[PDB]
């Protein structure tokens, strides 16, 4: 309806929750092997935040998948200073770390980190 | 909290 | 890290994501059962948003459930108000629902919905 | 949108 209100800190707090069970281990249904590193997630939150993990869990086949084993050219810090951002918004970009979070952000369609590392790159040239 | 959108 | 940037719209965008994959029926994983009402839904966004859900799919054995049965005096309009405002942030509150919809927060542990719908019964008295 | 937290 045209007249809903709207509780601001709302979208914020279910994230918070859901880094919460992450971090327990609650209702986590995947594992993500990057070069025999290995991380739990829930799917639909991969899903949100990812265009390659949207196309991966659409997939009549791969959507029953418990484990995705991704290029082996893939870092393992890249990805998960960039699984950490999924749940919390806060994305850790460092002068050691920006050229593999960037290559990592492109290989997983995530549009909004790719423009930013792009950005943060041009200023120091 | 609680706004009009 | 304490040098982490942050992307103010990220959870909000992530919410609309989830809402999207329910509209479509992607990956739900449970059934709620209102009065043979029948809703589809995502078991992490309920624990989530109700403290109800939090304790239900916590608990050993209710963890495996496909279909969850609520208490026989839940109204199903008001439970999908609230199954709404969940995946939005926006709440459906009216003059001809708000006693249903403040009851069935009661019940589903909503701490934020009660308070608001208390505050605007307390205006119209 | 990025913002310093
Ligand atoms: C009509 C429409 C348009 C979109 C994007 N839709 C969509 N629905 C559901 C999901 Cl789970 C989802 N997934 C998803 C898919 C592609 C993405 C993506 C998320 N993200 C993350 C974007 C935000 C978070 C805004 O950063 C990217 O960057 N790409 C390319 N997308 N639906
Ligand atoms: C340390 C700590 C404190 C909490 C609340 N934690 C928690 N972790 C995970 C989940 Cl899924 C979750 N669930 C959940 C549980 C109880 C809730 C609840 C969510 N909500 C919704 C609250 C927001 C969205 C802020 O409206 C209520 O109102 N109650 C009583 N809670 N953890």
């Amino acid at each position: 309806a045209d007249s809903c209100i709207q509780f601001t800190r709302h979208a914020s707090d279910v994230l918070l929750n859901l880094n919460r069970l992450r971090s327990r281990d609650i209702l986590t249904d995947v594992v993500i092997v990057v070069s025999r590193e290995q991380f739990r997630a829930h799917k639909t939150v991969l899903m949100a935040c990812s265009g390659l993990f949207y196309s991966i869990f659409t997939d009549q086949l791969k959507c029953n998948l418990s484990v995705i084993n991704l290029d082996p050219e893939i870092n393992p810090e890249g990805f998960c200073i960039l699984l950490d951002f999924m749940y919390t918004s806060r994305l850790n970009l460092r002068e050691g770390n920006i050229m593999a979070v960037m290559a990592t952000a492109m290989y997983l369609q995530m549009e909004h980190v790719v423009d930013t590392c792009r950005k943060f790159i041009k200023a120091s040239e | 909290a609680w706004v009009i959108p």
